[PDB]
């Protein structure tokens, strides 16, 4: 009940900030001011174009690490189980796995970048 | 009409799903998946868990910011649609949401609908349980029950993980 | 743009990031000098001097002034030749302060701009004391130098020389042992001796690749 | 009146604010640009009375106009000054910026920079000092603390 | 094998950090005497009802009531 | 003649090698930097409180021009016209006929102060120390036609700042 | 009621963001040989209330080329997700006392890069794509360093609950023993803000001004207040996690003046930093943290899930 | 130790402005409060104040009035308002007032 | 001095002294003098429940005594 109060508090907050910063003020708009800046002259070509990117690599591999680290999060609660050598072994393995991938990453020069 | 909490959350996660399944640009299908992972993480922590819901939460932001990076780089064009820029997609979209309201307003009416199968029109409420669980959450213990018990489940999935960071390494090599 | 030097115009061709082609477009600050050179007399053409390199003044007048003097068969007396020399090793820290604190505020350290500014100021005082301007002297002339010191100058240039080791020495520790400023310097632009000699480069360019060259 | 008194102290906090807060804009061409930086120095400290670079013009009050306004470089002043939010002023610095200095008679340079832009303040010099520029930012105060914006639309 | 060691103790010696706290992470707790009492630790945790049996008879190792002498107790834990 | 700047070699022992393992791990340097800026932050600031505190300046200091005048009321110009020779960017007009009494005095002596560069050439091609350039620098305006200063305004300007031009060349007049 | 508490909440931090610019100023000031304002008013008190009047008064210079629904959208949602993510921090006792209050900070902080993503995409120019790229470059750098690091450093709390962790370090600090962990998390935070030496984003040199070159203001303000805020929340979060105040539940204001006067020193700390260091290079942080954090975070993760099971040392989960 | 020194010299710059108005009216005018030997006062009103113990570029200074030829300038004061005679001395251009 | 950044950050001390404290001055105004009781396990918040419907007057924080028992 109170969680969403305060998103709509939050939320109403923010959005009265900028209707007051629009109908406030004396406004003047013609075709030369909202122009995209490019330090004073006009740019070549468009913003749209394809931005081509070289981390790609590291970010595929942050894909699988995010949820790949998010198995581990359960670690503390898997603390108070009675079975305690196996939750070890596994956390410990898993672990070990991921500093196995991270390993191979480094060596066949998959963190550098292209070009 | 607080009582149908989790079913208007389930109405918006429809709607975010109209959103970006009509495909008018991934920077927006990627905003309407945003919007879909936040509600149905509200949906799966109003029935109580909260853990899985905040981590789906946290796992497709990470995902939909990686993707979005990917189409700002790969995936672009001179003029993006919003959604009323083509016609198709407008049009796909405006059914959809037409379809989703007719649905609604239909399992509103005499509180019971048959689409494949069979469903009723009172608010989930009802299906909860009455009594307590003591000084535990049920999916905290079950979720931490993953390495006391799922011994074979661990091994594979780190398996499965560590073969696809070799997989990736090796498709984009080029010889 | 606050990264290039006032007026500077690059069409950079990036593939993505990384640089694929630069092309430096000038002309922004072309003021057609030697020509209005031509159309003055020396002695009206030797202000023109103090705004080539703005931070520079005295240096470049200095090279005018021995031009000048070449043409005309004649040399300056000990005394101004003792000035000049005093006041170009000035100018050259002056020059030096401006290079290496810009360069540490492009690349991000902004501090030593605010530490070396005050001897900046402290030197454009002895210049505002020994010309009455505090950058464009036009102190030097063809011949030695226009007007002798005011007295006194001799001990606030001694003082400011004792003190300039230790704001030396300040920068050194904050720039040179930082891995950070390292990491944005050790392997950039590496320029071959033969590659510099015959691009036309001088000074800090040759001496920065081993080549032995001071004039 | 009642409403007369309202507008004036309106007038004069918007004033205030406007005055107090200036954000010029990185941007300098020549030998004015030294001596701007000069000013940013910790003797003369313009941070003092609100005065802080900005290098966007959209998020700039003022744009100082110091150094050699030539014919290659005019355009991309004028849609530099275009592009900067209303209100906007003008200070400008230096002999090359008033009215051409040693190069007027030169074939490429902008004989000042009125012809291109509006000008608030003109600060004579070649440089103006520090010192000068900074007499010319409190001059530029002292002409916005004395505006009277809401009380004309009031009389309008 | 002391020349390679002190070789990438030079280079890199944030690799020689992370293995040697690897290792100590992994031999560790084979060595310790106290993981027994980790086990037992939260074993005696009581997180649901210590339900009884019903008296047929013959029960000599279980009590009747909780402050009887036969039973499992935690004056070691409370020693420690 | 020449110094090896840069050249130096690391050392490979293991108490150096451990020193600086433990500068990598530990950002010793780092807390160099961090103390340096803690030890600017207890200084006094070399800042002063302009209007009250006008920075130092000298007595050969060149700002806004003046005209000056004999001590009986005489202007000293004659019209010359040796400044507007050598004036290098023509800042100074001179148009000069002989007067009443049938001296050599102007007509028209215009200084344009967007022209002139400050250079003080006029005030040292003078013979009768009639122009000079005065101390003052605080005179901007806010109209660019004010710049453009006739006879009148210099000799205003003179007749405002002969109790400082006076000192100031009684002061350096032995340097010339 | 409610509605009074979260009030409460949400104006103080506000203006506690206006005198952070005031502070800012003048320190850095400070540390560079030279004065901050102190002319508006006695001793510069009334600086921030002149910025904020200004910035409210100017045009707001929405673009053409740019999509103008995203372009309100992202700046709002800045300034929401800066709002709405200091509720469950203690102090000492929350507004919202969550369970699992970590987790939710670490999605509601991945979730406040789009706002940076998706004001470089909406406004059409090119140091805008650069800075939102960069804004990405950075999040794929530290991400999941930190996430690790907080698993980590949970593994002695016993919870993911925020309330608990004062109860954890009522004995000792947990910065005794986790200091490499307490300096990788410091190095994450700036990191994580845009910060310097990490700024990249909002960079003034490489870039004109980034991602908020086109934002004019109004909608400007939105964004540095939001960057502010955020970096109070990370120096307050840092404070609870490694500097546990002693916490008497008979007089809150012990602990109140105690963490306010811990996390005044961190964000001393952050200023600190930023006057001191030139800007990384982007690709430099992506290599700082894959390399030289990431392997040193697995053997510590290893090291503290298999030190409580060595000592019989496991804390409680309640 | 010397702590207290400082609080008695503060204390002293307090009371040295003539009391609690003076001190908040040269606080509010010049954002200065150190105070010093009268030197000199020009016919304007201007006051002048010389104190040799601070470095150089700060050791002088002045006190600008609150009514020049006909105008209120008790805020906007000016660098201009001062007269040459004692522009001589201000600008350290000279030792002689 | 350097002491002149004192005023601005004790501005912000109590910038970041009003918040808090005012919520537990909240939660002592509420729930009658005592703390706000936390509900992390259903245990609790069962507690809560029984105590909300033993004092009878809709309010879980007025606690009845021994004294109401025969
Ligand atoms: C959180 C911090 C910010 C808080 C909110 C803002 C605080 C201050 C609020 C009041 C500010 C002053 C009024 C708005 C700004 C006006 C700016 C301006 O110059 O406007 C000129 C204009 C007048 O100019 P004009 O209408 O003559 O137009 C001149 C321009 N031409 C001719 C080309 C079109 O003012 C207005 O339009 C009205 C402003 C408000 C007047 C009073 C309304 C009632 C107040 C009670
Ligand atoms: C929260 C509490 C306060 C925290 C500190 C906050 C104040 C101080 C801030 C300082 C300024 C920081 C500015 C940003 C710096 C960014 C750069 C950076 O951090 O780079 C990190 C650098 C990265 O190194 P690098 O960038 O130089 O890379 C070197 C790369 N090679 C080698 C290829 C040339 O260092 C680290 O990553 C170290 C992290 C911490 C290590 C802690 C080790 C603890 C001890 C372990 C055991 C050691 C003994 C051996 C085993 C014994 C077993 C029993
Ligand atoms: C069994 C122990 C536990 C093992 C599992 C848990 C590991 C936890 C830590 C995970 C680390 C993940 C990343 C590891 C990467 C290793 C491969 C690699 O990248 O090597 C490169 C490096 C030389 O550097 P370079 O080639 O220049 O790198 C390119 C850019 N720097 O190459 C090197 O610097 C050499 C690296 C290999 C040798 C390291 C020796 C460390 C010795 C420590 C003390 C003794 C420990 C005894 C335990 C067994 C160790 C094998
Ligand atoms: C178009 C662009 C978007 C425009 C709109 C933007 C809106 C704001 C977006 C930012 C905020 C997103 C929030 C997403 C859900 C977060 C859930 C959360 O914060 O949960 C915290 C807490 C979990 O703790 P728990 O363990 O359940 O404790 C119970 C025992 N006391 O939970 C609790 O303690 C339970 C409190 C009540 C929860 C009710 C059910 C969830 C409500 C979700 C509201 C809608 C969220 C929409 C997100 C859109 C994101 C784009
Ligand atoms: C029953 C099965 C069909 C359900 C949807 C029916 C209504 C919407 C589709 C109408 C037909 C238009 C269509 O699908 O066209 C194919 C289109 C790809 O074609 P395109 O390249 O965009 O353009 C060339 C010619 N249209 O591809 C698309 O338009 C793909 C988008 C489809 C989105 C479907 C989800 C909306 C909800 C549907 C009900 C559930
Ligand atoms: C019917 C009656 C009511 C009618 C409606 C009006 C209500 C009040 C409106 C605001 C106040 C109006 C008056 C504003 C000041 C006018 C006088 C003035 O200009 O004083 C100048 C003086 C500084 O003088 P200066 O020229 O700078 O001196 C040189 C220094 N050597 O300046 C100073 O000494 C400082 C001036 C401070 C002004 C007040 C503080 C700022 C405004 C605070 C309230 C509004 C904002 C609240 C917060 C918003 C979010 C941040
Ligand atoms: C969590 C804590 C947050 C704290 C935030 C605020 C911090 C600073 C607090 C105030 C400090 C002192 C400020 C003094 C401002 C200048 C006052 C002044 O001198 O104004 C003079 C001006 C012109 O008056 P004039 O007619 O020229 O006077 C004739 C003199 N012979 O006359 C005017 O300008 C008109 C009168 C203006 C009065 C303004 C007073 C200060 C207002 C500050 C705004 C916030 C107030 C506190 C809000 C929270 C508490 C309720
Ligand atoms: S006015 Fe003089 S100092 Fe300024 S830019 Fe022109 S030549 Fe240089
Ligand atoms: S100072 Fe130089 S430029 Fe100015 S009027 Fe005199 S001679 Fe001409
Ligand atoms: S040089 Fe002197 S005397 Fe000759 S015209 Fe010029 S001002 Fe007159």
């Amino acid at each position: 009940m109170n969680l969403m109060i305060t998103l709509l508090t939050n939320f109403t907050l923010a959005t009265l900030l900028v209707t007051i910063a629009f109908w406030l003020p004396q406004l003047n708009v013609y075709s030369e001011k909202t122009s995209p800046y490019e330090c004073g002259f006009d740019p070549m070509g468009s913003a749209r174009l394809p931005f081509s990117m070289k981390f790609f690599l590291v970010a595929i591999t942050f894909l699988l690490f995010d949820l790949e680290i998010a198995l581990l999060l359960p670690l503390p609660w898997a603390s108070q189980t009675t079975n305690l050598n196996t939750m070890l072994t596994m956390a410990l393995l898993l672990i070990f796995l991921l500093a196995v991938s991270l390993a191979y990453e480094w060596t066949q020069k998959g963190l550098e970048w292209t070009e | 009409m607080m009582t149908y909490i989790v079913f208007i959350l389930s109405i918006i996660f429809v709607m975010g799903f109209v959103g970006f399944s009509s495909k008018p640009s991934p920077i927006y299908g990627g905003l309407g998946l945003i919007v879909s992972g936040g509600v149905g993480c509200g949906i799966v922590l109003n029935f109580g868990g909260s853990f899985l819901g905040l981590m789906v939460f946290l796992i497709y932001l990470g995902g939909m910011m990686v993707v979005f990076g990917y189409t700002t780089a790969m995936a672009t064009e001179q003029y993006p649609e919003v959604w009323v820029s083509n016609k198709v997609v407008l049009g796909t979209f405006i059914t959809g949401l037409l379809m989703e309201f007719l649905m609604v307003y239909y399992v509103l009416k005499d509180k019971e609908v048959e689409i494949v199968f069979k469903f009723n029109g009172m608010g989930d409420w009802v299906i909860y349980d009455t009594g307590d669980s003591g000084f535990f959450s049920e999916e905290a213990m079950g979720i931490a029950a993953l390495y006391s018990y799922g011994t074979w489940l661990v091994i594979v999935t780190g398996w499965s993980l560590l073969i696809g960071v070799v997989v990736i390494m090796e498709i984009t090599r080029g010889n | 743009h606050p990264a290039a030097h006032g007026v500077l115009r690059l069409v950079m061709e990036l593939s993505g990031e990384m640089v694929r082609k630069c092309d430096p477009h000038i002309g922004l600050l072309h003021r057609g000098t030697e020509k209005l050179i031509e159309y003055k007399t020396y002695l009206q053409a030797l202000p023109y001097f103090d705004r080539l390199d703005y931070v520079s003044m005295m240096c470049n007048e200095q090279a005018y002034s021995l031009a000048v003097e070449k043409l005309l068969n004649i040399q300056p007396p000990p005394r101004a030749q003792w000035i000049r020399v005093l006041f170009g090793e000035i100018t050259r820290l002056l020059n030096h302060i401006m290079a290496v604190t810009t360069h540490a505020l492009d690349i991000g350290a902004m501090t030593p701009f605010f530490w070396m500014f005050e001897e900046r100021e402290k030197m454009f005082e002895f210049y505002e004391r020994v010309s009455g301007a505090r950058m464009h002297a036009a102190y030097v002339r063809p011949g030695g130098v226009h007007q002798d010191l005011p007295l006194g100058l001799m001990d606030d240039i001694y003082e400011f020389s004792k003190n300039f080791s230790l704001r030396i020495d300040e920068l050194e520790e904050m720039l040179t042992n930082n891995r950070i400023w390292r990491n944005r310097t050790v392997d950039i632009g590496v320029v071959t001796a033969e590659d510099a000699l015959n691009y036309g480069f001088s000074g800090v360019m040759l001496r920065g690749s081993g080549i032995q060259w001071d004039l | 009146s009642r409403g007369e008194y309202v507008v004036a102290k309106l007038d004069d906090l918007i004033n205030w604010a406007r005055r107090s807060s200036l954000w010029p804009m990185t941007f300098g061409l020549a030998c004015c640009a030294v001596e701007m930086m000069h000013m940013a120095a910790p003797r003369y400290d313009m941070d003092r009375f609100g005065v802080v670079f900005r290098a966007s013009p959209r998020q700039s009050d003022v744009m100082i106009v110091a150094g050699t306004l030539t014919n290659k470089m005019a355009p991309a002043l004028r849609k530099v000054y275009d592009q900067m939010p209303e209100p906007r002023y003008v200070v400008s610095m230096g002999s090359c910026a008033n009215g051409g200095g040693y190069y007027h008679y030169s074939y490429s340079v902008v004989r000042g920079c009125d012809r291109i832009v509006p000008v608030d303040i003109y600060v004579p010099g070649c440089p103006p000092t520090a010192e000068a520029l900074l007499y010319g930012i409190l001059q530029l105060q002292k002409k916005i603390k004395r505006e009277k914006r809401l009380r004309i639309w009031y009389r309008r | 094998v002391a020349a390679f060691l002190k070789n990438v103790w030079a280079k890199e010696p944030v690799l020689v950090a992370s293995f040697a706290i690897a290792g100590l992470a992994v031999i560790l707790p084979t060595l310790s005497p106290y993981t027994k009492y980790s086990l037992m630790i939260n074993r005696a945790t009581p997180y649901n009802y210590p339900v009884p049996l019903r008296d047929d008879g013959n029960m000599p190792d279980v009590p009747s009531h909780p402050q009887d002498p036969q039973g499992p107790s935690l004056e070691w834990l409370k020693r420690l | 003649t020449y110094k090896y700047v840069n050249l130096r070699e690391p050392s490979m022992d293991m108490k150096s090698v451990t020193d600086r393992a433990a500068q990598t791990l530990l950002w010793t340097e780092l807390i160099r930097g961090l103390g340096m800026t803690l030890s600017y932050l207890f200084r006094e600031p070399a800042t002063i409180n302009y209007p009250f505190e006008k920075g130092p300046l000298s007595p050969r200091f060149r700002g806004e021009h003046a005209l000056r005048r004999y001590p009986s009321g005489e202007e000293r110009c004659i019209a010359c016209k040796l400044c507007e020779a050598v004036c290098p960017a023509q800042a100074i007009t001179i148009e000069a006929e002989p007067r009443a009494d049938g001296s050599r005095r102007t007509t028209r002596y215009d200084i344009d102060m967007t022209k002139c560069i400050y250079c003080g050439f006029c005030q040292e091609a003078c013979p009768v120390d009639a122009i000079v350039e005065g101390p003052n620098f605080e005179f901007s305006t806010e109209t660019h036609e004010e710049l453009l200063y006739n006879k009148e305004k210099l000799l205003n300007n003179g007749d405002k700042w002969e109790a400082e031009i006076a000192a100031n060349i009684q002061a350096d007049y032995l340097y010339r | 009621m409610f509605m009074i508490n979260v009030l409460t909440l949400i104006i103080p931090i506000l203006l506690a963001v206006a005198f952070l610019t005031l502070v800012e100023r003048k320190v850095l000031g400070y540390m560079q040989f030279r004065k901050g304002p102190n002319v508006v008013g006695p001793y510069g008190l009334l600086q921030p209330i002149a910025d904020a009047i200004k910035l409210f008064i100017k045009e707001p210079l929405r673009p053409a080329t740019s999509s103008i629904s995203m372009f309100i959208l992202a700046p709002i949602l800045a300034l929401t997700l800066a709002l709405t993510m200091w509720i469950p921090l203690p102090m000492p006792y929350p507004l919202i006392n969550m369970n699992l209050g970590v987790l939710f900070m670490l999605a509601m902080s991945s979730l406040a890069v789009y706002s940076i993503l998706w004001s470089g995409w909406a406004s059409n120019s090119k140091y805008a794509l650069i800075g939102a790229l960069r804004a990405v470059a950075q999040t794929i750098s530290y991400e999941v360093t930190l996430a690790i690091i907080l698993l980590s450093v949970l593994l002695m709390n016993g919870s993911f609950t925020l309330s608990t962790l004062i109860i954890t370090q009522e004995q000792v600090w947990l910065i005794f023993p986790a200091w490499p962990l307490a300096m990788m998390w410091f190095i994450s935070t700036l990191a994580e803000t845009n910060r310097a030496p990490f700024d990249l984003t909002e960079g003034e040199s490489e870039l004109v001004s980034g991602f908020n070159v086109e934002y004019a203001a109004g909608p400007f303000a939105l964004f540095f207040m939001a960057e502010y805020a955020n970096i109070i929340m990370m120096n307050i979060f840092t404070t609870t996690l490694f500097l546990g105040a002693f916490h008497n539940p008979y007089m809150p204001e012990l602990y109140t003046i105690n963490f306010t006067i811990k996390s005044l020193l961190l964000s001393i700390t952050f200023l600190w930093i930023r006057a001191s260091y030139p800007r990384f290079r982007y690709d430099q942080l992506m290599h700082l943290l894959w390399k030289n954090f990431l392997p040193l975070t697995l053997a510590l993760c290893m090291w503290h899930v298999s030190l409580p099971i060595l000592l019989s040392s496991i804390p409680p989960q309640t | 130790m010397e702590l207290l020194q400082v609080l008695k010299r503060g204390l002293q710059q307090v009371s040295g402005h003539g009391g609690l108005r003076g001190y908040l009216r040269v606080l509010f005018r010049a954002n200065d409060v150190r105070v010093g030997t009268l030197v000199g006062e020009d016919k304007y009103g201007n006051k002048y104040y010389e104190d040799n113990k601070q470095f150089f570029g700060r050791h002088r200074w002045v006190i600008y009035t609150t009514e020049m030829n006909g105008k209120n300038t008790f805020w906007d004061v000016d660098g201009s308002m001062v007269p040459p005679e004692w522009h001589r001395w201000l600008h350290c251009m000279t030792d002689d007032p | 001095m350097w002491f002149e950044v004192l005023p601005g950050i004790a501005v912000m001390g109590v910038c970041l002294f009003i918040p808090g404290m005012a919520t537990a001055r909240i939660h002592r105004f509420s729930n009658g003098g005592r703390e706000k009781r936390v509900a992390h396990y259903s245990y609790q918040w069962y507690l809560m429940e029984r105590d909300r419907r033993v004092s009878g007057v809709n309010r879980y924080y007025v606690s009845k005594g021994l004294e109401n028992i025969d």
